[PDB]
């Protein structure tokens, strides 16, 4: 019985920590997405103005 | 013949000035006064009787004001049975060191595709002797085939196996085009073709040669060559095959290694031709330049061309524009994976990304269709259980899920098989598995008859009977 | 940097006092050629979007008018064109024929047939780029389209005048959905003499290869579907302007049915290909790019195209023009430029997935992300009565999906949801080129939602449905006729349906 | 990069 | 987390099915004597 | 003819004149500086300078020599350190060489070639066993910063002095060329010192295009090295050329192309980077018996950032090479040095570039290491395991502790065979892992003291007969008897 | 294109807006001269909330309202027009000759259709904003302005800047983003 | 900047890293010119550790046993192995927790946190915003302390006793004072 109670508590804590990590990774993903867009666009523009 | 003067030189791009009678686009120009032969292909008209061209060979040694001669026609490649058993360059020149090509005809590599009115034929089934291919992604006899994969997954080996298992048995002719691959691979392929009778070179006392028979033709545009050559060598080989299709009417086999190189070559020069780059550096004329090629590869009411294209997928990213565009041009698809090759499962075909237009109950019967779809369902089920296994463990899975996992692992190991050309890596002998045996074995494994048999047994086995023999041996060695 | 007027053949004329400017506004001389673009000097008087003709018979579209030159896109290859050639105006803006002469015919992006069957009669030639309808002439969507698929007709309905995007990844079943929508109209069109209850179809192809357009035409000729539709083919060998123009030609061909009062549905394969062609035409005219090198005129392009899909009021004729644009997403990311531009324009979304195409769930419609901003307004009541229940049931299944691998440990009130969801998911499966009618759909979904499939094994449901159809098609055609005529499921018809279901279950025997 | 973060998010 | 979970899964499955294959190899020749070379 | 400078800036000149210039020829100013003409525009000519631009003055006279850019070749380069153009920088005498060779050349075709069958003894254990290298091969050494790439290459160079000293047949000797692009002169001097300390310069030469040196020299140095090696390749003498790092060359090319106003591409690079590296690496080859039978092995080096091999330069050079030797920092700090990841690292040639005596052991070793890698993660957590699984873990740990090596401490092939035999047949399973680092050393000394005949037999016959098998087993038994370890 | 209010002609005393909705006035109180975000698509009851805000502000505060459609779907505009004519927000009464008599209504509409080019979709919010500034200045009564969608206005500006050849900013957006949004929102 | 036969220049260059991105072209180019490296980190400074040196990204050419002894080399490499083994468990500790780990891994985590906190020195110039006096530390004391922490002769002590103490005698005195 004690084992099962601790299992439920551990699953709760793990899900919470996973949500936190998901938030952080979402921020990083959006940052990298914006960076990719800006980098590709600057490459195209610099290749367009060197003509 | 007209006469022109080189005006400027920028890498592989050469501007040329004519006093009169400009040449049309795609025409071929010959530089006069150079060490070796140097051919230029017209690409643009700029103004003031000036044109902009792409060099086939290196521009090192070129001089402004140097003289240029128009040929009045594009790059004409020789064709016929005289190209058979022989290697050729992008400009038709031979590089086999056996003599010149005594062809009585020449075709322009630049032609117009067959119209819509020239319909295809029935989706004929092609038997390669490979299991996963014949089962889940059946190859059509008259349609395009794609081999997608990055570096180190088994594209070249698979093409070589297809050559051993198809080209030798094929009654028609065959063509190979090396588009920006390694030259060592070309030497190995040429030697293997001379060995297995696909090429028949017979030297004579008078120094000449005789390539009688030799149902194969080779064209090479390898990495050492510059852009302009890598791009047009594919059109060269495709014209060589179109000759046999149209006039002779014989079925033809075309093998291309890799097509992606052809697209890359265009990018290497686009910015020099004054074009603005596209999304990730590629050229704007990507889809059109690739479709003008692919539409020439098609079955008609005079012949048929079965093509097999290996498509490099850089960084294992299928979202890249080149493979993304190439996917739409293919009848059959076969995607190779690294995650599978890490498990020693060669060929490393992903059966959940490979598809085929032919896999329909009306073409292949329901015994084949339902078997393939059940295999795919099983593998997807095993893929969905991966995370539960990784977090909790096998202890949590029910007996239904354990049976599913066992059958899926057995199927994964069973789709593997050893090729004849991979003897120099594994040492094991090669196998040729017909399709009914594959269907019987897959039905047997999915039905649950072989649950007792061990998972290890289904490794590099042509047929289920071989698996039984291996299990017997492993059980005897256990005691 | 030199102008076409500054070349050293004309200044020898101007310096010499030559005033031979009698060369009309109709004639011009080519100045530059490359990559499918031409640049002319002259034609001071040519309109934007106007066709021009070269010496060698080929034709092109003038797009980039400039102070010193004119930019032209070519409907062919550049080997024909060369510097010094002459160009003359045709005077007419790009147009296409319209009428019943196109039904059962394959044509390019300019009406020129490629079937090899003959020319095209055309009493009317319509422009390609026109103003879309306004707001007053339009009408609210209150009528369905009947694709023939259960999942779409039930949970993601498509009305007449709607724009339901079919977005997905490669090899998921988009063209199949479109062709099923085309084929399901056969029984409805052959069973009627009036040209107001029918639904015509147009299938625009872009970027495709001929060896599958021909297969599509073959499949539609097998089933006698081409008699009420026409194909517009702008393949990959065909130049970028034709791939760019084919959708507008299709919309022009459908505007005839819309204005006349006839109902037509137009399918676009894939729009993204059109965007790529437009990009290839803009970067070669040296126009300024944006992100992914697409110009800023892409949203305007798809918007001009799709805002023609409409439902006109009773004063205009009551016609309609439905649209089913298709888009390939490369990794499921609908956050890219073209998907995000198109979902904003459309009145819905049919999201097909790849994980479900291999789980046997074919059509691979993910009903979570698939929506329809019109909704039950595009449904008969007979379908509403079952769909309002099935949507909730599948949502509940979607909330307890991960528990399928643990249902042995749970209790009732949560295994029932899994069972009903599994039964419905196995019911919505369908076969390629085998659509159904709305009456049969209602009957089958009544059998499903009312618990007559919970105690069965899932693998047997595919049998059940089939037998049941034949059963009803053998015995209770009156029920189907009543549901088709009254468009309602009354209590008496519902009792008849339960009776038929009980008789069917009594006749047959199933596994579980 | 992007593939790394996306894979991590999917796993988590 | 990715390589971690993947390698853990691979190892767990490998061990489990290695045990199962050992048992099946023990109990094979009895229940399927037609393959047993002892009777051939 | 002659011309005059019109514009000058950033090591690049724009000339007016010289209408008879060959694209790629040398050009001389009126102050001793040299240049290379690349952009033959209509009005002007774009020259890249081999030095500083303070000397050029916008009006200086300029003259064409007519020579395409070329470098000297021969045995006069051996033992010498030279720049990209063959000019020495050792400070001791000129270069005694009469025959020259063009820098940019056409690689050899398909016919004058043959398969790779001879091995290139790297001196390491993991490379020579699990990632073998042949003569005529092009194998990349790709990794992050400070992981042991230059060390791998220098060990490959050092292992050859014994093989070369014990013969006078040039067909068997392996000469070496070290191309240093972008490095600083302190590092090149340290490498030269490390080689001289071991007498490993009488068969090597160095080509130093350092960071202070202008971009064109960094761009031309690898082609100069390939030209110097083509002499050995066509004369029937084997040579190995190492490029450190190639990426630096790509950066230099990007700089030159951007200053010539050429338009960029991805990551500001041109599109011609693939052609650049293909031109360079396709010159490595194994020629036939009619063309002498020579070879030119290549061992390029690449520095990735954050292990991202999805980048633009790594992807190209991976797609145009016959192998890979990946190097990781995690493995470098865990204790595995060299930090070779034997999963990603491959060799398409494979066993054909391996001796039979090494095949016999390395097949089993590769299999065992695959299994160990597969169950290593599960084992760390700690759960009950079967004896077979535990044995697999023990043997994998033993082999992993065997493949470790000290820097500048390579070994012969026969000694590798003996050590891996001891490791594979189970003479290290009970032994403590941390003890193996001396079990190796002592065992080596033992078989170099009393069992030279076994080594000579393996070196000659290049295989393991049953007699040598039994003799080696007896030697291992005697060694374990004479010595004692923690288990 | 009108200059924004100066620093002197601006009120320093903020004050709520008595809507008549409980959750709004309780947990998310609005304000005069404010700008309220409305995060919600369809299937939630947005249009009825809009009509209620208009009606309640017209009855109590006596102030009219304005609706701007910045690149909206056309059928959505037709639906909104019919819903307004139904709910009494608009009073379109036919006349004898055949004209219409738009008697006391509570809202003007300014539609920038999606089929319109960039340049129109970018200059629609300013039109409705001037129509509202008329009521603010001479009429001197509070007014409600609805914009559907602000982002679409931003997209139109980005497109227009791309056509004229201006180098784009960070994420492809124009370099005049905050400046244009301020030229709008400061009025 | 280079030592020559005439004299010598030792150089100590502080290299900024914009947006904490080491893949930027400037630091990437600068890495190739250095004989010794010291990569500071923000993740380690947030833990209050100063100097915030990341000992894994930091490296040098003067660490080989032919320059420094084999005891120094072995201690350094053992410390690096320990810290890498601790880094490899960060994900599974963040998601699941320390309880999932075995006992060897727990001992590793303890020693790794201890040696992280022990590699933290209060400088003399920081007294203005730290208050604690500076601690010069010789090399043999560092090596002895690292050897003892690695062997297991300091597992009994707490974790916060290694924070800003210099040698080990200070650590033991602080543990004594913390026992109260
Ligand atoms: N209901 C279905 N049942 C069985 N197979 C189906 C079904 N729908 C589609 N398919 C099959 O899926 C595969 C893809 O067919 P389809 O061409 O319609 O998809 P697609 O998205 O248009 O592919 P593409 O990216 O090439 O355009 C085909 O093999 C087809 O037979
Ligand atoms: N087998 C080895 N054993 C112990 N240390 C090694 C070994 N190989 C290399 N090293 C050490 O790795 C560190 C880096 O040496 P190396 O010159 O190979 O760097 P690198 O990988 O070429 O990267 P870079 O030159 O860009 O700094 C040195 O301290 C060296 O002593
Ligand atoms: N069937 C196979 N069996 C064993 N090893 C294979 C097989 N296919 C590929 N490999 C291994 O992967 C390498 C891939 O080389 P290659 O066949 O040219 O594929 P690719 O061109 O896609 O990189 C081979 O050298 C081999 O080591
Ligand atoms: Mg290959
Ligand atoms: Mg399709
Ligand atoms: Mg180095």
């Amino acid at each position: 019985a004690s084992e099962q109670s601790a299992r439920m508590s551990a699953m709760d804590n793990a899900s919470t920590n996973a949500g936190e990590m998901i938030s952080s990774l979402t921020l990083r993903y959006n940052r990298a997405r914006q960076a990719k867009i800006t980098t590709e666009l600057v490459e195209i523009i610099s290749g367009a103005n060197a003509l | 013949t007209n006469h022109g003067r080189i005006t400027q030189v920028i890498g592989a791009v050469v501007d040329v000035h004519f006093d009169e009678q400009l040449p049309p686009i795609l025409n071929s120009l010959e530089v006069q006064g150079h060490t070796n032969r140097l051919v230029l292909e017209v690409a643009q008209h700029l103004g003031e009787n000036t044109v902009r061209t792409i060099a086939m060979d290196a521009t090192e040694g070129l001089v402004r004001g140097q003289k240029v001669v128009d040929t009045g026609a594009p790059i004409q490649v020789p064709v016929g049975v005289e190209t058979l058993g022989r290697i050729m360059n992008v400009i038709g020149e031979p590089v086999d060191e056996c003599g010149p090509v005594p062809a009585k005809k020449t075709y322009s590599i630049h032609r117009a595709a067959p119209l819509f009115a020239d319909q295809s034929t029935e989706p004929g089934l092609l038997q390669t002797g490979i299991k996963v291919v014949d089962l889940l992604a059946p190859y059509a006899k008259g349609g395009k085939i794609g081999l997608f994969g990055g570096a180190g997954v088994g594209k070249t080996v698979l093409i070589m196996e297809l050559i051993n298992n198809v080209a030798n048995k094929h009654g028609g002719f065959s063509v190979f085009a090396g588009v920006g691959e390694r030259t060592r691979e070309g030497n190995d392929l040429y030697h293997e073709m001379m060995t297995t009778g696909v090429i028949k070179r017979k030297k004579l006392e008078d120094g000449k040669f005789d390539f009688t028979g030799s149902k194969a033709a080779l064209v090479y545009g390898q990495m050492n060559e510059p852009p302009g050559a890598r791009a047009r060598v594919a059109l060269t080989a495709l014209s060589v095959a179109e000759y046999f299709r149209d006039e002779q009417g014989q079925d033809v086999l075309l093998f291309i290694d890799n097509i992606y190189r052809f697209t890359q070559a265009g990018s290497e020069v686009s910015a020099l031709l004054g074009r603005i780059p596209s999304a990730v550096g590629y050229q704007p004329t990507l889809a059109t330049d690739l479709g003008q090629l692919q539409e020439r590869i098609t079955t008609t009411k005079k012949g048929s061309i079965t093509s097999v294209q290996a498509v490099y997928v850089p960084a294992d990213d299928l979202t890249d524009p080149a493979p993304a565009t190439t996917f739409a041009h293919l009848d059959a698809t076969t995607v190779l994976s690294r995650q599978i090759a890490e498990l020693g499962i060669y060929p490393a075909v992903d059966p959940l990304d490979s598809t085929s237009r032919m896999l329909a109950p009306e073409i292949v019967g329901q015994e084949h269709y339902d078997t393939a779809r059940a295999t795919q369902k099983l593998l997807q089920d095993y893929k969905s259980l991966q995370d539960i296994i990784a977090i909790l463990g096998m202890d949590e899975l029910s007996e239904e899920d354990k049976l599913v996992v066992s059958r899926a692992r057995k199927i994964q190991r069973f789709l593997s098989q050893p090729f004849t050309v991979a003897e120099v890596f594994t040492g094991k002998p090669g196998r040729f598995v017909e399709l009914p045996e594959t269907i019987k074995s897959a039905q047997t494994i999915l039905r649950g008859e072989c649950d007792d048999l061990p998972e290890m047994a289904f490794y590099m086995c042509g047929g289920l009977e071989e698996v039984r023999s291996k299990a017997v041996k492993m059980a005897q060695e256990a005691a | 940097k030199i102008s076409p007027s500054e070349m050293s053949r004309l200044l020898e004329e101007r310096i010499a006092g030559w005033k031979t400017q009698t060369s009309t506004e109709e004639v011009g001389r080519v100045v530059s050629v490359g990559d499918g673009i031409a640049r002319l000097f002259g034609l001071e008087g040519v309109q934007a979007g106007e066709l021009v003709e070269f010496q060698n018979g080929m034709t092109g579209m003038a797009l980039n008018l400039e102070t010193d030159n004119v930019g032209v896109v070519i409907f062919g290859d550049d080997r024909s064109v060369l510097e010094g050639d002459s160009v003359k105006r045709t005077g007419r803006i790009v147009d296409v024929p319209i009428g019943p002469g196109l039904l059962g015919r394959v044509v390019d992006a300019l009406g020129n047939p490629i079937d090899g069957k003959g020319p095209i009669p055309a009493k009317e030639r319509r422009r390609v780029e026109l103003k879309a309808p306004g707001i007053i002439p339009r009408k609210s969507v209150h009528e369905p389209m009947m694709t023939g698929l259960k999942c779409v007709d039930a949970l993601v309905p498509v009305g007449r005048g709607q724009r339901e995007l079919i977005i997905g990844d490669r090899q998921t079943g988009k063209t199949a959905v479109a062709v099923d929508a085309i084929i399901n109209q056969k029984e409805i069109n052959d069973s009627t003499d009036d040209e107001s209850k029918k639904l015509y179809c147009i299938y625009v192809a872009v970027g495709q290869k001929r060896s599958t357009v021909a297969q599509i035409v073959k499949a539609l000729e097998q089933r006698d579907a081409m008699k009420y539709t026409t194909v517009v083919a702008a393949t990959a060998s065909e130049a970028a302007p034709l791939q760019f123009l084919a959708p507008y030609s299709g919309c022009a061909m459908g505007e005839w049915f819309r204005d006349s009062g006839r109902h037509c549905v137009i399918i676009y394969d894939d729009l993204s290909k059109q965007a790529t062609a437009y990009r290839q035409m803009s970067l070669l005219l040296r126009r300024p790019p944006g992100r992914e090198a697409y110009p800023g005129d892409v949203f305007y392009l798809h918007s001009r195209l799709l805002e023609r899909a409409a439902k006109m009021g009773d004063k205009s004729g009551g016609g309609s023009l439905t649209a089913l644009p298709v888009i390939e997403t490369q990794a499921g990311d609908v956050s890219a430029y073209i998907p995000t531009n198109v979902i904003s324009i459309t009145d819905g979304q049919i999201f097909l997935e790849t994980e479900l195409f291999y789980k046997g769930i074919r059509p691979a419609i993910n009903v979570g992300l698939s929506v329809s901003r019109v909704g039950s307004a595009a449904q008969v009541k007979a379908m509403k009565q079952v769909a309002g229940t099935m949507k909730l049931e599948l949502a509940q299944y979607r909330e307890v999906a991960a528990f399928a691998q643990f249902g042995s440990d749970l209790d009732a009130s949560t295994r029932q949801l899994l069972t009903r969801g599994t039964a419905l998911t196995e019911l919505l499966k369908q076969r390629q080129y085998s659509p159904m009618k709305n009456s049969v759909q209602v009957c089958v979904l009544y059998c499903g939602v009312k618990g007559y499939l919970d105690p069965l094994d899932p693998k047997e449901i595919s049998r059940f449905e089939s037998l049941f159809i034949d059963y009803i098609n053998a015995n209770h055609q009156d029920i189907l006729k009543t549901i088709e005529t009254e468009k309602e499921l009354s209590e008496k018809t519902e009792a008849k349906l339960r009776a038929a279901v009980d008789e069917f279950v009594a006749m047959n025997e199933f596994k579980k | 990069d992007l593939k790394i973060v996306a894979a991590r998010m999917k796993s988590v | 987390s990715v390589k971690f979970m993947d390698q853990k899964r691979s190892g767990e499955e490998t061990v489990y099915f290695k045990k199962e294959d050992e048992a099946l190899l023990r109990n094979l020749l009895a229940n399927h004597p037609e393959y047993d070379p002892k009777y051939s």
